[PDB]
């Protein structure tokens, strides 16, 4: 019942894939939240152009 | 205001403590004692005694 969410940030120079390389997590925040999850979707920003 | 006194209105709030089987959300206040050092003493820190 317990939502548990872990971050990281990096200063990241490569320009393509997933970085090879060891770092650990901090945990950001814990929330009772105590409900069921089985599937999720990411949010992505736009930028309106003229 | 000149109602009977058993006819004047009374606040009624019904407080219903529910406890399910899942993990709980409220709780009493936590007590704190001020803090001794240098000194065998019987310590409690947030539930680890």
């Amino acid at each position: 019942g317990y939502f548990k969410i872990y971050s990281k940030h990096t200063p990241i120079n490569l320009v393509r894939g997933l970085p090879q390389g060891f770092s650990a997590l901090e945990p950001l925040v814990d929330l009772p939240i105590g409900i069921n999850i089985t599937r999720f979707q990411t949010l992505h920003i736009s930028y309106l152009t003229p | 205001p000149t109602y009977g006194v058993g006819y004047q209105p009374y606040r009624v709030v019904v407080l219903s403590f529910e406890l399910l089987h899942a993990p709980a959300t409220v709780c009493g206040p936590k007590k704190s004692t001020n803090l001794v050092k240098n000194k065998c003493v019987n310590f409690n820190f947030n539930g680890l005694t």
